[PDB]
């Protein structure tokens, strides 16, 4: 089963981003070596969409670090909170 | 976990036509940066989940 | 924070406009100065915008937005429904010596160290009560200021008031923490709810019974069964006294007992029932039933010791 469109939206996305980024430095041989960046990043989406993977669920990826920390939170709440218990 | 290989691969599959020393490089680059990526995206994918399991646990011990 | 601002903005809309000022006298958080500079005479929501601004120039913490919802309850105090518990302590012990402090850090060590994040606030007024605000919370979630629990306890008594809010959850931690507190030994729950605060004051304490003995037309119509009805008016007198009744407004029974009356003869399972007596002001309409002709003149006991049992739910048997 393919995969979701979301995160082909996403890898799309960072894909743009990362070619953006690199080339901001580039001052000779400009618009070519962008024209193959964007044919391989067509010929990658291309190579996704026709393999095949195990289906996962999960949502948008902009909200990793702040459920990653509330849940370092919780934990250490959790295991102080079990360990008074314990000792009590 | 499966596409990982096939995307490993795909860079000396593309290493045999290109041959500028500049485009090697940046191909390079862009092609270890989006592995990093990857394994950290796969990596917090993997730890958020094992975390989101853990807290239901010690908060039913605790309750 | 915001959260504080909202939560006072919530309080402050719930008061009324006419008794605001007095809310705000009572609660003496912000200086006199400071209220006469707001218009009062203007729209309720921008006197609230008002205060909202002027309370968050000042350095305002959440203690005194507890303080404020104490203060606005106990003034209410007919908008939740109120549970009794009573104290039993061991015959060996002597009388206690009680003190505010001690209670205090008691009360507050004993949630501290069963939970981890609770908010406690206390409040002594006359006639010696207490009145305890607290908002409930665990390790993995902040306090919530949306169901609070509010506790009101006589010093050196075997009585305490609840509110029925959220406390189910953890009712035995409140039992547990009320009598470690205050040095008893054991804590039940007694059959008796309602919604007025002073009717529950009035039955428990037993004094709503104040009448003390010290030493300190038309001749043509004829009333025929005149007796009867003299004899059941000093029935009906004898029994529900001629001291004002306490409020009460609900009243539920449940009966297991048999039938009996040819008809389910033969039947030897009990007939189960639930009977529910409901009015605006119950113990004034039963006390008319006798004299408007609906019922006998001896009532059943059943509904004529509601105050001298002090219950209000009743189970029965064959």
């Amino acid at each position: 089963q393919p995969l979701s469109k979301s995160t082909r939206d996403h890898l799309q996305t960072m894909m743009e981003s990362v070619i953006m980024t690199i080339l901001s430095n580039s001052i000779k041989e400009k618009e070519e070596i962008q024209y193959h960046l964007n044919f391989l990043k067509k010929r990658l989406l291309q190579q996704c969409e026709t393999l095949k993977v195990p289906p996962k669920k999960m949502e948008d990826l902009t909200n990793v670090s702040s459920l990653l920390n509330m849940e370092r939170a919780r934990d250490k709440a959790n295991e102080e909170g079990l360990a008074l218990l314990q000792e009590e | 976990n499966i596409v990982l290989p096939e995307f490993e691969k795909t860079h000396l599959e593309h290493q045999q036509r290109i041959e500028s020393k500049v485009c090697k490089a940046a191909i390079a680059t862009f092609y270890v940066n989006v592995k990093e990526q990857f394994i950290k995206m796969l990596k917090e994918s993997q730890m958020l989940t094992n975390l989101k399991r853990k807290n239901a646990k010690m908060i039913s011990d605790i309750e | 924070d915001e959260t504080v601002a909202e939560f006072i903005k919530r309080t402050i809309l719930k008061i009324p406009m006419n008794e605001l000022t007095t809310i705000l006298k009572a609660w003496d958080f912000l200086s006199e100065n400071q209220l006469q500079t707001v218009n009062f005479r203007q729209r309720k929501e921008s006197v609230v915008q008002h205060l909202i601004h002027l309370c968050e120039e000042k350095r305002a913490s959440i203690s005194d937005a507890a303080l404020l919802d104490i203060i606005y309850m106990q003034f209410h105090q007919h908008q939740k429904v109120w549970e009794v518990f009573q104290m039993s302590k061991g015959p060996g012990e002597d009388v206690d010596l009680f003190d505010m402090k001690q209670f205090k850090n008691s009360f507050k060590k004993i949630l501290q160290r069963a939970l981890k994040n609770v908010t406690v606030s206390f409040r002594e007024t006359e006639e010696n009560a207490v009145w305890i605000r607290i908002a409930w919370g665990t390790q993995y979630t902040k306090p919530n200021q949306y169901k609070p629990t509010y506790v009101v306890y006589y010093s050196q008594t075997p009585y305490a008031f609840t509110s029925s809010s959220m406390l189910r959850r953890n009712t035995p931690l409140l039992g547990q923490a009320l009598t470690i507190a205050s040095k008893h030994h054991q804590i039940v729950k007694m059959d008796l709810r309602s919604r007025y605060l002073d009717s529950l004051k009035a039955i428990v304490f037993k004094q709503y019974n104040q009448t003390f003995e010290t030493h300190n037309m038309d001749s043509r119509i004829i009333h025929e069964n005149i007796v009867e009805k003299e004899r059941v008016q000093r029935i009906t007198q004898e029994t529900f006294g001629d001291y004002p009744q306490p409020q009460l407004e609900f009243a539920q029974y449940k009966l297991e007992t048999k039938f009996k009356s040819s008809i389910l003869a033969e039947r030897e399972e009990p007939l189960r029932c639930l009977i529910k007596f409901s009015s605006p002001h119950l113990l004034e309409a039963l006390k008319s039933l006798a004299p408007a002709g609906i019922a006998d003149a001896p009532l059943s006991p059943l509904l004529t010791c509601i105050p001298n049992k002090r219950m209000n739910y009743f189970k029965i048997r064959d």
